[PDB]
RNA sequence: AUCGAGAGGC
C-alpha cells in the first residue's frame, strides 16, 4: 500500500477500533493521540437558559450535566464555529438549539432523559445535534429526576467546541497505547522483589511480537516503529472518523505553521 | 487531603493529554509527590490505594476496619488474579513524549476529601484601605479591606536586614502617619495652631 | 477568579504572530522560533522530523511554563541550509506521512467488517 | 596528529559493580610488566569477557559542537569497537620513573601504570580511548 | 446527588448505565463486578464512578415541596 | 507594644503559596489581581511619561495600568470614576500610581519571623492564577510548605525603599547565611533525588534528550558536548549534561568516605572547571551546608550566578526526572520473607533476654549500679535491649532492601527518609516512651485492663514488635497514641516557650550594632565586644578550614615545613627551583628560612595551646585552598618546570601579606595590638598554607601566581570584614532563635528547658552536676 | 461482654442469642434488643473504677482453650497468657472515635497523622443533611457528586458515612511530574 | 456534626496526656491541634 | 564635641563603602533621577533611576559626602569618590 | 572520657581519663580536696563557676552551656552570636538574666524597657525619675517614627 | 464596637 506508516486493524467496533501502526515514529503517534483527545471539534451545549427549576438539582449542576451530554457531530465540520460566525449570539449555521420542558404528573418520579430532549433550530440538511443513545432501552442519559408536581423548562444552545476548551467536546474517552511490549528497547526498568517476569504480566501485544532471545545483545540503534493502539468513541463522531479527523487536524496545524511561515 | 494524614494544595491543573497515561488509558485525577510519604510514615494510604483497586475490579467493598487481620500479600494476590501488579505500580507513558516512563508509577483509587479552605476566600490585597480612627491605623480583616499586621518579629527581621527607610515607611507612611505641632517652651503639644 | 480562560490558551489573541523568528546568539545557523497557542503535540513531531534530517545539527523544543501555551524551537542547520527551509521540509514530510497513514487506515477499515 | 599511546591489554577480571550497564575492567599489559589498567566500560555497548586481549589506543584527535555523523564526511577515526572521550583527572608517579595516569570520561574512570608511556600521555585534557576486540 | 454523566478520568458516559445496572444486580442477584462487566465499564475508574456513587436524589424527592 | 512595634500596613497582601519550578528563585509569582490592587507611586520623568501615559490609558482594570494619578497640586485623581481618564495628560512632577509590574522589588515574608532570612525581597513576576508562586529552594529559609501555608507581600513605596530591598534584602544576597557559615537555600526534593539518579554512571542520555536538556539550560554554550561514548552509539553521561549546567572555572573535591581516585563506589565528588570528573551527586554537594557547591559558587562568582545556577539545575534535573519517573509504592515498605524471619527471631531473642533479666530481678540476686535504684537499673537495661532490637531489625531491613526501591533511593539522594522511618515501617515501631519512661500502670499494677497485674514485660509496657506495615495490636495502638499525644503537647509547648525566648533575646540584643570603630556598643555605648566576633569580621564569608601545623608528628611537621639550604637533604631540590643550584650554601637565605621555621613552630605551639583537642578544622576568613586550585587552573601550572620565584621573595611576600591585612585602621599601640590579636589565627593559617617548601613543592608556583594568590587573599579578607552599622544583636538573637524553634526535645537538663535555665540566671538547677577531674 | 464459667470459662453471650439478634435485625415475632441483652445479663456496663477490678480480653477467640503454620504478614499478637477474664471487649475498634472510625487503617499508620485527619475530616466537604435545600443555614457547602469510599470501616455503617459520603474516590498517582 | 455533639471539655496533673483510664471510653487520637490539645476530647 | 572635625589625614575608617552606605547613596540619587534632577553621566539604554545611580557610582560621578559617626560624636566626612567600591 | 593528649612524638594520641560526676555542686569545697586537678574541674551551673573563679570563667562556662544546647540537636550557630549573648550578660559585673528584671534594670533607654514588659510601671518610675531618653535606641526611634540611626540611618549624607 | 467560640499554618 502507501509508503510510510501502515496501519493493520486488529479489531473493529462502532465503539472502539484496535489497530497496529507500523513504520511510525512514536513522536507522531503520541502527537496524534493527544490531537484526538483535544483538537477534534465537536458540538456540545455551551449555553443553558432555564425558565423554571422546580427540581432539587440546581441550575449550574444541571447545565454542567447538559454540557456533558453527547450530541452528534459528523457534520460538525460543515458547521461553523460561533466565534467564526457573523451572528451576534446564535445563528442556524453556527449553533443548534435544543429545548426541553418536562413536568412529572406521575406520583412515581418521572425521569428526564437525553432522548426526551428536542431540537428547535432547523437542521439545514446536516446530521448535527441529534442526541446519541446507545442504550438498549433507548432511554437517554438521565439529566434529572422529577418529583410529582415539579416542572423544569430549559433552552440549550449547543455550539462547536474544542476539548482543550472543555472536556465535553472530546470525542474519545480512552486511547490505549502500547510500544516495546517485550521491553527490548528497555526504556523502562522493572521493579521486582524476586523476578521481573513473575511481577509483571505478559501483554497480548507482547505475544504478537516475537520473543527476544536471551543471548542477543541489546541493540542501541533500533527504535520501535510498531505500536498497538485502540480508540474508544463516545459516539458523537464515529471511531474511524475520529482517528481520520485526528490525522487531518494534525495536518491542519502543520499547514497553518507552513502558511504562517510563507506569510512571514 | 487524603483520608490519611497528608494534605495538599493543588499547584497546577493538567489536561489529560499532558498527564501520564497507562496502557488502559486511565489518567490520574490527582498526582502526589512520592517524597512526603516516607517522612509521614503513612503506610495505610498505600494500602488503601491497593485495596480500592482490588475492590473496584472485584465489585466487592474492601474492609479497612482496624485490628482486622489482613494480608497485603492476600490483597496483592487478588490484584494478581486481576492481572494488575501486586505492588500496584503501573507502567505509565509520559503524555508529551509518548515515551514509556523508566520507572513504573504507583496508580490507585484513593479516597480524597475537599477541604473547606479555598484560595478565593483567603486572598486579600489592599494598596490603600479604611483606617480605624483612634489608632489612625488600618482596619483589620479582609471584610474591613484592612492591611496586614507588620509583626514585631517582622520588624526585628527588617532591623537585622538593616534597612531603615523601608521600616520607616511601613511604620509611619503606610500606617498612622501624623503631623503634630509642639511648643519647645511647653515641652508638650499644648500649642493650638490655626494655619489660615 | 484570577485564572485565564481556556479559549485564550486555545486560540491566538491580540494579533499574536503564530510564528516569531529570532536569530540565535552565538550560533551561526541556529534560530529560535516562538510558536504561540501551540502545544507539545505539534512541537515533538516537528522536532523529531528535524532530527531525522541529516542537515539539521540541533533541534529542541521547550515550553517556558505549563500556564501559557507558548512553544519554543531552536534549529541549527548545515551551512548553506536555511533553518526555515529545514523546518518547512520537516513539516511537509509530517503531512505526507499523515496522509499516507490516513489512506492506509481507510483502506483497512473498509476491509474491516463490523 | 598521531595517537599518543598504543597498547595491547589482557583483562584479568571484569567486576559488574553496583552499576549493571557499566562494569570495571582490571587488566595488565600484554607482554609488558609495567602497565596496569583499570577501566569503566559499558558491557551493554561492548561485550566483555573475564579473559580477553583488547587493543587499547589513546588519541588526541580522530570548542567544536558534536556534529551528527554523516557516513560520507565521516572517516572512521578507528575500526575499534569502543571509543570514549575523556579528560585526565590526575597524572601521578607511583614510584620515581613509574608514572600513573588517571583519565575520566563522562564519570567513567581509567588507571594506567608505567613510565615508558609517560611522554606519550599528556597534560592536555582531551583523549580518545579506542578498544578493539 | 445524581449519577454522574461521565467517568472523570476517561470521559466515557456512565449516566445511561446506572438504572440498568441497578436492575441487573437486582434481577440476577449479581455481584457488582459482573454487572459492571455487562455494562462494559472495564476501566476501574468508570467502575468507581458507578460503585462509589450514591443517589441522594431520592431523599430530596421524598421531600414534599 | 501592639501598635508601635507592629502596624497593620498599607500595600500588604497575603495568599496561599504553591511553588513553581519554571519560576526563578529570586522572583515571586504575584497574582494578577494582587498586582492590580497594589500601587507604586512613580514621579513622571521624561523617559517615563510615554510608558506611563500608556498605562494610565490602560486603566485600573488592565494590568499595566494605574489606579490613581497625583497632581503636582496633589488633589487626587481617581482613574475609574473621572471622565478625564481617557483624555488625561501627565505634566512633569505629577505622580502616577503604577500597577505593580514585573521585575519590581517587593518583600515576601512568612509570619513566623525567626530569621531575617524568613522575610526577603523578591522580584515581582505576574502570574495568571491566584496562588502566590515561589521556587522550591527558597522554601527552606522561609520554612514554608505548599500545604495551605499563607505568605505576606509588602510593596515599597519610595525609590530609596526599593533600593534598600534590592541592595540588602534580595534573595541572592541572603543565600549564604551569616550564621552557621552555610548557605540558607539548597536544591530540594525531586530535583535533589533526580540529580543523583542523573549522576549515576548507569544513567546515560540519548542525543535527542541531550539536545533538549542543552536547550533547557537558559544560557547554553551552543557547543554540543563531545559524547562520552562515540563508536557504539552517541551517548552522553548524565554527569556530562550536569557539567554543562555547572559554571565554568569551579573546582570541588570531597570524599565523604575514603575515595580512591578510581572511586569504584563513586563516593565523593571531583569537579574541575564546572565539569564533574567523578561521583554521584548527593545532598552535601548540593545541600545548604558549608562545602556545598552553592557556597563555592556564591563566593567565587557572586550571588546572582548562584541563583541562576539553582534555576538551571532545577530545570535540567526535573526534565530528566519526568522522563524517568518516580513512585514510592507499597513494595518499598515491604521486605523479603527470609529477612522478615530474621527480624522476628531478633525480636524473640530480645524478649528472652528481657525475661532472663526480669527473672534475675525476681530472684533478688542482682548487681546494683551505684546511685541507681535496682528497679532503675533493671528498667535501663530492658529499655536498652528493646532499643538495640529495633535498631538491629532496621539494619537487617536496610541490607535486605534493594538499591532499586525508591525509599532507599530517596535516602541515598537524601530526599525525605530516615533510617528510623524505614525501620518502623519495615520491621518494628519500637518501645513507646511517655515522660521518659515505659508505659505506666494507670490501673494499679496493670498498664491496660486486659493486661494482668504486676506485669513488667515489654508487651505490657508498650514495646511494639509489629511494624507499621504489619499492623498493630489494639494495645500497641493505644500505647502509640499516648506517645504521640505527649509529642503533640510537647510540640505546642515548645513553640510557645521558643517564641517567648526569641522575643526576649531580640529585645535584649536589639540595640547593639557594630559601630565605625568596630566596637559593638549599645545606644549608651557599653562595649559588648571590642571587635565583633572577637575577630572584627563579618559572620558571612567565614568557612572552616584545616590548620596544618596543629596535629601530626612534630618530626612530620619539620619534614613538611623545614628546608635548610646547608644540609643537602634539607635543601630544596634543584629540580624544584631554578635557584636551587645557587641555593646550596647561601647561608643568609637559610637564616631567613630558619626564622620562618621558628615562627611556624611558635604558631604550632600557640595552636596547641588554644585547643587541647587541636582539631584541624575551624572557621577561617579566607579559604586558601580554593585560591590555590584556581591559581593552578588559571596559570596552567606544570609540575615539571622549576619555580621562577625567589625563596627570599616567597618569605618576604608572606610577611608583607601579613602586614597588608588590617582589621582596624590607623596606628595606635592598643589598636595595633588589637589588630595583631585579630589576625593572629588568620596569619597562623596563612603561614601554614604558604610555606616556602610548600610553595615550591606541594604546588609548583610561578612568581606571578604567588603574587595573584597574595592579592586575592588580601581582597577576600577585606571583603570578609564586617560592614560598620550592621545590627549584630538582632541577628544573633535570631541566630539562637531559629535553631531553638527547630530544636526538638546520664540525665541532664537538655534542649529547651536547659536553654530556659541558661537564659535566665536560675537559682535552681533541675540537674546540677559537678565534673571532677 | 461477660465471661463466666460455663465448665471451661466462656463468654456469657451465645451464638443462638446472636442469631435472635440477627432475626430482629432483618425485620425492619419475638423481638431481641440490646436492652434485652442487658436484662438477660449477657452484657454489663463498666465504669473505670469497676474496670480496675475486672480482667478483660480483647478477642472472644482468645478465651477458648488454645493448646500451626502462621502467615508472616499477619501482625504478631502476644498470647493473652491469662487464665481468668471477667469480661471480653466487644470490639477493639470501639475504643476509637467517630473520626478515628472514619480513618481507613489507623492500625497500620502513625497516630499523630490519624489525629490530624480526625481534625481535617470535620473541615472536609460533604452533604451534611438531606434537609439542606429546605434549610437556610448561614453557610453550607455540598459536593456535586459525593462518592462512597471504596475502603470502609465496619463502624462506618453505624456512622452513616457510606450513606452520606464526604469525599471522592479519586484516581491517585504517586509521581514526580514537572515539580508541582 | 456527630463529633461535635459528643465532645468533652476539661476546664483548667497531666490532663492532656492520654490515660490508661481513658481506654475504651475516649477516642485515643481525637483532640484539638496545638493549644488545649487533650483538654478537649471526643467520646 | 562641637565642630568635632576629624582630620582628613588622621581618619581611621574602612576605606570600602559600607553596603548600607552604597544602598543609601543609590536610593538618594535614584530619588533625584525620579525628581528629574540633572544626571552628569551619559545614559545609554536605561530609563530606571537605580541603573542610572549605579552607573554614576561606577563612574564615581555622584558628588556626595558620607559622614561616618562615632560613639564620642566626632565626625569623619568621606567623599563618595574617596570610598572604595568592591 | 577517652580524651586526647599529645604523644611524646607529637602526634595526637588518646588516653582514657577517669572522671567523676556529682549530683550536687559545692565547688568551693570540691576544688580544695586531694587527688583532683583544680584547673580541670567544671561545674555545669555557671553561677558556682562565677563565684569561685570570677566573671570571665563564668562567661566561658555560660557559652559552653549554650554550645551544649545547640550541639545536642547537632545544630551549629557561629560562635559570635552565642558569644554576643554571653557577653551581654557578662559585661555587667553581676550576671544579668535575659528576663525582664535583668534586661529592664539596665539604666539604658526608656522605651525598650517599656516595650519588653511593665510598660506603664516603667513609664511611671521614669516620670518620677525624670529620665531623659537619648532616643538613640532602635525601639525608641520606632515609637518616634523617625528613622533610626541604624544601618542606613547611622551615617548622615551631606552635599560634597 | 465588645466579648466569646471555632479553625488554619507552623
Ligand atoms: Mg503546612
Ligand atoms: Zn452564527
Ligand atoms: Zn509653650
Ligand atoms: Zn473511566
Amino acid at each position: 500500500s502507501e509508503e510510510g506508516p501502515q496501519v493493520k486493524i486488529r479489531e473493529a467496533s462502532k465503539d472502539n477500533v484496535d489497530f497496529i501502526l507500523s513504520n511510525v515514529d512514536l513522536a507522531m503517534a503520541n502527537s496524534l493521540r493527544r490531537v484526538m483527545i483535544a483538537e477534534i471539534p465537536t458540538l456540545a451545549i455551551d449555553s443553558v437558559e432555564v425558565e423554571t427549576n422546580t427540581t432539587v438539582l440546581a441550575d449550574e449542576f444541571i447545565a454542567h450535566r447538559l454540557g456533558l451530554i453527547p450530541l452528534q457531530s459528523m457534520d460538525i465540520e460543515q458547521l461553523e464555529y460561533s466565534r467564526d460566525c457573523f451572528c451576534e449570539d446564535h445563528c442556524d449555521k453556527c449553533s443548534v438549539v435544543l429545548t426541553l420542558q418536562a413536568f412529572g404528573e406521575s406520583e412515581s418520579t418521572t425521569n428526564v432523559y437525553s432522548k426526551d430532549l428536542v431540537i428547535v433550530s432547523n437542521l439545514m440538511g446536516r446530521n448535527i445535534g441529534h442526541p446519541i443513545i446507545q442504550d438498549k432501552e433507548g432511554n437517554g442519559v438521565l439529566i434529572c429526576k422529577l418529583r410529582k408536581g415539579q416542572e423544569l423548562k430549559l433552552t440549550c444552545v449547543a455550539k462547536k467546541g474544542i476539548a482543550k476548551e472543555h472536556a465535553k467536546w472530546g470525542p474519545a474517552a480512552a486511547i490505549e497505547f502500547e510500544y516495546d511490549p517485550w521491553n527490548k528497547l528497555k526504556h523502562t526498568d522493572y521493579w521486582y522483589e524476586q523476578d521481573s517476569a513473575k511481577e509483571w504480566p505478559q501483554s497480548k501485544n507482547c505475544e504478537y511480537e516475537d520473543p527476544p532471545n536471551e543471548g542477543d545483545p541489546f541493540d542501541y540503534k533500533a527504535q520501535a516503529d510498531t505500536f498497538y493502539m485502540n480508540v474508544e468513541s463516545v459516539g458523537s463522531i464515529p471511531v474511524d472518523q475520529v482517528v481520520v479527523r485526528g490525522i487531518d487536524t494534525l495536518q491542519k496545524k502543520v499547514a497553518s505553521i507552513l502558511l504562517a511561515l510563507t506569510q512571514m | 487531603a487524603s483520608r490519611h494524614g497528608q494534605k495538599g494544595t493543588i499547584g497546577i491543573t493538567y489536561r489529560r493529554e499532558d498527564m501520564p497515561f497507562t496502557a488502559e488509558g486511565i489518567v490520574p485525577d490527582l498526582i502526589i509527590n512520592p517524597h512526603a510519604i516516607p517522612s509521614r510514615m503513612t503506610v495505610a494510604h498505600l494500602i488503601e490505594c491497593l485495596l480500592s483497586k482490588v475492590a473496584a475490579l472485584s465489585g466487592n467493598e474492601g474492609d479497612a476496619s482496624p485490628f482486622t487481620d489482613i494480608t497485603v500479600e492476600g490483597i496483592s494476590k487478588l490484584l494478581r488474579e486481576h492481572g494488575y501488579q501486586s505492588r500496584g505500580f503501573e507502567v505509565m507513558y509520559n503524555g508529551h513524549t509518548g515515551k514509556k516512563l523508566m520507572a513504573q508509577i504507583f496508580f490507585g483509587p484513593t479516597y480524597y476529601q475537599r477541604l473547606r479552605h479555598m484560595v478565593d476566600d483567603k486572598i486579600h490585597a489592599r494598596a490603600r484601605g479604611p483606617m480605624q480612627v483612634l489608632t489612625r491605623q488600618p482596619v483589620e480583616g479582609r471584610s474591613r479591606d484592612g492591611g496586614l499586621r507588620f509583626g514585631e518579629m517582622e520588624r526585628d527581621c527588617m532591623i537585622a536586614h538593616g534597612a531603615a527607610s523601608f521600616l520607616k515607611e511601613r511604620l509611619m507612611e503606610a500606617s498612622d502617619a501624623f503631623r503634630v505641632h509642639i511648643c519647645g517652651i511647653c515641652g508638650l503639644m499644648t500649642v493650638i495652631a490655626k494655619l489660615n | 477568579m484570577n485564572a485565564p480562560d481556556r479559549f485564550e490558551l486555545f486560540l491566538l489573541g491580540e494579533g499574536e504572530s503564530k510564528l516569531k523568528i529570532d536569530p540565535d546568539t552565538k550560533a551561526p545557523n541556529a534560530v529560535v522560533i516562538t510558536f504561540e497557542k501551540e502545544d507539545h503535540t505539534l512541537g515533538n513531531l516537528i522536532r523529531a522530523e528535524l532530527l531525522n534530517d541529516r542537515k539539521v545539527l540541533f533541534a529542541a523544543y521547550k515550553v517556558e511554563h505549563p500556564f501559557f501555551a507558548r512553544f519554543k524551537l531552536r534549529i541549527q542547520t548545515t551551512e548553506g541550509y536555511d533553518p526555515k527551509d529545514a523546518l518547512k521540509n520537516a513539516c511537509n514530510s509530517i503531512i505526507n506521512k499523515l496522509g499516507a497513514l490516513k489512506t492506509n487506515f481507510e483502506t483497512e477499515w473498509n476491509l474491516q467488517t463490523l | 596528529s598521531n595517537t599518543l599511546f598504543d597498547d595491547i591489554f589482557q583483562v584479568s577480571e571484569v567486576d559488574p559493580g553496583r552499576y549493571n550497564k557499566v562494569c570495571r575492567i582490571e587488566a595488565a599489559s600484554t607482554t609488558q610488566d609495567q602497565c596496569k589498567l583499570t577501566l569503566d566500560i559499558n558491557v551493554e555497548l561492548f561485550p566483555v569477557a573475564a579473559q580477553d586481549s583488547l587493543t587499547v589506543t589513546i588519541a588526541s584527535s580522530l570548542t567544536r559542537s558534536w556534529r551528527p555523523p554523516q557516513a560520507g564526511d565521516r572517516s572512521l577515526a578507528d575500526d575499534y569497537d569502543y571509543v570514549m572521550y575523556g579528560t585526565a583527572y590526575k597524572f601521578e608517579e607511583v614510584s620515581k620513573d613509574l608514572i600513573a595516569v588517571y583519565y575520566s570520561f563522562g564519570g567513567l574512570l581509567m588507571r594506567l601504570e608505567g613510565n615508558y608511556r609517560n611522554l606519550n600521555n599528556l597534560k592536555q585534557e582531551n583523549a580518545y580511548l579506542l578498544i578493539r576486540r | 446527588m445524581i449519577v454522574p454523566v461521565r467517568c472523570f478520568s476517561c470521559g466515557k458516559v456512565v449516566g445511561d448505565k446506572w438504572e440498568s445496572y441497578l436492575n441487573l444486580l437486582q434481577e440476577d442477584e449479581l455481584d457488582e463486578g459482573t454487572a459492571l462487566s455487562r455494562l462494559g465499564l472495564k476501566r476501574y475508574c468508570c467502575r468507581r464512578m458507578i460503585l462509589t456513587h450514591v443517589d441522594l436524589i431520592e431523599k430530596f424527592l421524598r421531600y414534599n415541596p | 507594644r501592639g501598635n508601635l512595634m507592629g502596624k497593620r500596613v498599607d500595600f500588604s497582601a497575603r495568599t496561599v503559596i504553591s511553588g513553581d519550578p519554571n519560576l526563578e528563585l529570586d522572583q515571586v509569582g504575584v497574582p494578577k489581581s494582587i498586582a492590580k490592587t497594589l500601587t507604586y507611586p512613580e514621579v513622571v520623568t521624561p523617559y517615563n511619561i510615554d510608558r506611563l501615559t500608556q498605562l494610565v490609558r490602560n486603566g485600573p482594570n488592565e494590568h499595566p495600568g494605574a489606579k490613581y494619578v497625583i497632581r503636582d497640586s496633589g488633589d487626587r485623581i481617581d482613574l475609574r470614576y473621572s471622565k478625564r481618564a481617557g483624555d488625561i495628560q501627565l505634566q512633569y512632577g505629577w505622580k502616577v500610581e503604577r500597577h505593580i509590574m514585573d521585575n519590581d522589588p517587593v518583600l515576601f515574608n512568612r509570619q513566623p519571623s525567626l530569621h531575617k532570612m524568613s522575610m526577603m525581597a523578591h522580584r515581582v513576576k505576574v502570574i495568571p492564577y491566584s496562588t502566590f508562586r515561589l521556587n522550591l529552594s527558597v522554601t527552606s529559609p522561609y520554612n514554608a510548605d505548599f500545604d495551605g501555608d499563607e505568605m505576606n507581600l509588602h510593596v515599597p513605596q519610595s525609590e530609596e525603599t526599593r533600593a534598600e530591598l534590592s541592595q540588602l534584602c534580595a534573595v541572592p544576597l541572603q543565600i549564604v547565611s551569616p550564621q552557621s557559615n552555610k548557605p540558607c537555600m539548597g536544591i530540594v526534593q525531586d530535583t535533589l533525588c533526580g540529580i543523583r539518579k542523573l549522576t549515576l554512571r548507569d544513567t546515560f542520555i540519548e542525543l535527542d534528550q541531550v539536545l533538549n536538556m542543552l536547550y533547557w539550560v537558559p544560557d547554553w554554550d551552543g557547543v554540543i558536548p563531545t559524547p562520552a561514548i562515540i563508536k557504539p552509539k552517541p551517548l552522553w553521561s548524565g554527569k556530562q549534561i550536569l557539567s554543562v549546567a555547572i559554571p565554568n572555572g569551579i573546582h570541588l573535591q570531597r570524599f565523604d568516605e575514603g575515595t580512591t581516585l578510581l572511586s569504584p563506589k563513586d563516593n565523593g565528588m571531583l569537579i574541575i572547571d564546572g565539569q564533574i570528573i567523578f561521583g554521584v551527586v548527593e545532598k552535601k554537594t548540593v545541600g545548604s551546608s558549608n562545602g556545598g557547591l552553592i557556597h563555592v559558587v556564591t563566593r567565587e562568582k557572586g550571588p546572582q550566578v548562584c541563583a541562576k545556577l539553582f534555576g538551571n539545575i532545577q530545570k535540567v534535573v526535573n526534565f530528566w526526572l519526568l522522563h524517568n519517573g518516580f513512585s514510592t509504592g507499597i513494595g518499598d515498605t515491604i521486605a523479603d520473607g527470609p529477612t522478615m524471619r530474621e527480624i522476628t527471631e531478633t525480636i524473640a531473642e530480645a524478649k528472652k533476654k528481657v525475661l532472663d533479666v526480669t527473672k534475675e530481678a525476681q530472684a533478688n540476686l542482682l548487681t546494683a549500679k551505684h546511685g541507681m535504684t535496682l528497679r532503675e537499673s533493671f528498667e535501663d537495661n530492658v529499655v536498652r535491649f528493646l532499643n538495640e532490637a529495633r535498631d538491629k531489625a532496621g539494619r537487617l531491613a536496610e541490607v535486605n532492601l534493594k538499591d532499586l526501591n525508591n525509599v532507599k533511593q530517596m535516602v541515598m539522594a537524601g530526599s525525605k527518609g530516615s533510617f528510623i522511618n524505614i525501620a518502623q515501617m519495615s520491621a518494628c515501631v519500637g518501645q513507646q516512651s511517655v515522660e521518659g519512661k515505659r508505659i505506666a500502670f494507670g490501673f494499679v499494677d496493670r498498664t491496660l485492663p486486659h493486661f494482668s497485674k504486676d506485669d513488667y514485660s515489654p508487651e505490657s509496657k508498650g514495646f511494639v514488635e509489629n511494624s507499621y506495615l504489619r499492623g498493630l495490636t489494639p494495645q500497641e495502638f493505644f500505647f502509640h497514641a499516648m506517645g504521640g499525644r505527649e509529642g503533640l503537647i510537647d510540640t505546642a509547648v515548645k513553640t510557645a516557650e521558643t517564641g517567648y525566648i526569641q522575643r526576649r533575646l531580640v529585645k535584649a540584643l536589639e540595640d547593639i550594632m557594630v559601630h565605625y570603630d568596630n566596637t559593638t556598643r549599645n545606644s549608651l555605648g557599653n562595649v559588648i565586644q571590642f571587635i565583633y566576633g572577637e575577630d572584627g569580621m563579618d559572620a558571612a564569608h567565614i568557612e572552616k578550614q584545616s590548620l596544618d601545623t596543629i596535629g601530626g608528628s612534630d618530626a612530620a611537621f619539620e619534614k613538611r615545613y623545614r628546608v635548610d639550604l646547608l644540609n643537602t637533604d634539607h635543601t630544596l631540590d634543584p629540580s624544584l627551583l631554578e635557584s636551587g643550584s645557587e641555593i646550596l650554601g647561601d647561608l643568609k637565605l637559610q637564616v631567613l628560612l630558619d626564622e620562618e621555621y621558628k615562627q611556624l613552630v611558635k604558631d604550632r605551639k600557640f595552636l596547641r595551646e588554644v585547643f587541647v583537642d587541636g582539631e584541624a578544622n575551624w572557621p577561617l576568613p579566607v579559604n586558601i585552598r580554593r585560591i590555590i586550585q584556581n591559581a593552578q587552573q588559571t596559570f596552567h601550572i606544570d609540575h615539571t618546570k622549576p619555580s621562577d620565584l625567589t625563596i627570599k621573595d616567597i618569605v618576604l611576600g608572606v610577611k608583607d601579606l601579613q602586614e597588608n591585612l588590617l582589621v582596624l585602621r590607623g596606628k595606635n599601640e592598643i589598636i595595633q595590638n588589637a589588630q595583631r590579636d585579630a589576625v593572629t589565627l588568620f596569619c597562623c593559617l596563612l603561614r601554614s598554607r604558604l610555606a616556602t617548601r610548600r610553595v615550591l613543592q606541594e604546588y609548583r608556583l610561578t612568581k606571578q601566581a604567588f603574587d595573584w594568590v597574595l592579592s586575592n587573599i588580601e581582597a577576600q579578607f577585606l571583603r570578609s570584614v564586617v560592614h560598620p552599622g550592621e545590627m549584630v544583636g538582632v541577628l544573633a538573637a535570631q541566630s539562637i532563635g531559629e535553631p531553638a524553634t527547630q530544636m526538638t526535645l546520664k540525665k541532664v537538663t537538655s534542649g529547651v528547658p536547659r536553654l530556659k535555665e541558661i537564659l535566665n540566671v536560675a537559682k535552681n538547677m533541675k540537674t546540677p552536676s559537678l565534673t571532677v577531674y | 461482654f461477660i465471661v463466666e464459667d460455663d465448665g471451661h470459662k466462656e463468654l456469657k453471650v451465645r451464638k443462638g442469642h446472636i442469631a435472635k439478634l440477627m432475626a430482629t435485625e432483618y425485620q425492619d415475632v419475638e423481638e431481641y434488643t440490646w436492652s434485652s441483652l442487658l436484662n438477660e445479663g449477657l452484657v454489663e456496663y463498666i465504669d473505670a473504677e469497676e474496670e480496675e477490678s475486672i480482667l478483660i480480653a480483647m478477642q472472644p477467640e482468645d478465651l477458648e482453650p488454645a493448646e500451626l503454620d502462621v502467615d508472616p504478614a499477619k501482625r504478631i499478637r502476644v498470647s493473652h497468657h491469662a487464665t481468668t477474664f471477667t469480661h471480653c471487649e466487644i470490639h477493639p475498634s470501639m475504643i476509637l472515635g467517630v473520626a478515628a472510625s472514619i480513618i481507613p487503617f489507623p492500625d497500620h499508620n502513625q497516630s499523630p497523622r490519624n489525629t490530624y485527619q480526625s481534625a481535617m475530616g470535620k473541615q472536609a466537604m460533604g452533604v451534611f443533611l438531606t434537609n439542606y435545600n429546605v434549610r437556610m443555614d448561614t453557610m453550607a457547602n455540598i459536593l456535586y457528586y459525593p462518592q462512597k469510599p471504596l475502603g470502609t470501616t465496619r463502624a462506618m455503617e453505624y456512622l452513616k458515612f457510606r450513606e452520606l459520603p464526604a469525599g471522592q474516590n479519586a484516581i491517585v498517582a504517586i509521581a514526580c511530574y514537572s515539580g508541582y | 456534626t456527630l463529633s461535635h455533639l459528643r465532645r468533652t471539655n476539661t476546664p483548667i496533673a497531666k490532663p492532656r496526656q492520654l490515660h490508661n483510664t481513658h481506654w475504651g471510653l475516649v477516642c485515643p487520637a481525637e483532640t484539638p491541634e496545638g493549644q488545649a490539645c487533650g483538654l478537649v476530647k471526643n467520646l | 564635641l562641637k565642630e568635632k572635625a576629624i582630620p582628613k589625614d588622621q581618619r581611621a575608617t574602612t576605606p570600602y563603602m559600607t553596603k548600607y552606605e552604597r544602598a543609601r547613596i543609590l536610593g538618594t540619587r535614584a530619588l533625584q533621577i525620579s525628581m528629574n534632577a540633572p544626571v552628569f553621566v551619559d545614559l545609554e539604554g536605561e530609563t530606571d533611576p537605580l541603573r542610572i545611580a549605579m552607573k554614576e557610582l561606577a563612574e564615581k560621578k555622584i558628588p556626595l559626602v558620607i559622614r561616618r559617626y562615632l560613639p564620642d560624636g566626632s565626625f569623619e566626612d568621606w567623599s563618595v569618590e574617596e570610598l572604595i567600591v568592591d | 572520657y577517652d580524651r586526647k593528649v599529645p604523644s611524646p612524638t607529637g602526634e595526637y594520641v588518646k588516653e582514657p581519663e577517669w572522671v567523676l560526676e556529682t549530683d550536687g555542686v559545692n565547688l568551693s569545697e570540691v576544688m580544695t580536696v586531694p587527688g583532683i586537678d583544680p584547673t580541670r574541674i567544671y561545674t555545669n551551673s555557671f553561677i558556682d563557676i562565677m563565684e569561685v573563679l570570677g566573671i570571665e570563667a563564668g562567661r566561658a562556662a555560660l557559652y559552653k552551656e549554650v554550645y551544649n544546647v545547640i550541639a545536642s540537636d547537632g545544630s551549629y550557630v557561629n560562635y559570635r552570636h552565642m558569644a554576643l549573648l554571653v557577653d551581654v550578660m557578662t559585661t555587667q559585673g553581676g550576671l544579668t538574666s535575659v528576663t525582664r528584671h535583668g534586661f529592664n534594670r539596665s539604666n539604658t533607654g526608656a522605651l525598650m524597657r517599656c516595650s519588653f514588659e511593665e510598660t506603664v510601671e516603667i513609664l511611671f518610675e521614669a516620670g518620677a525619675s525624670a529620665e531623659l531618653d537619648d532616643c538613640r535606641g532602635v525601639s525608641e526611634n520606632v515609637i518616634l517614627g523617625q528613622m533610626a540611626p541604624i544601618g542606613t540611618g547611622a551615617f548622615d549624607v551631606m552635599i560634597d
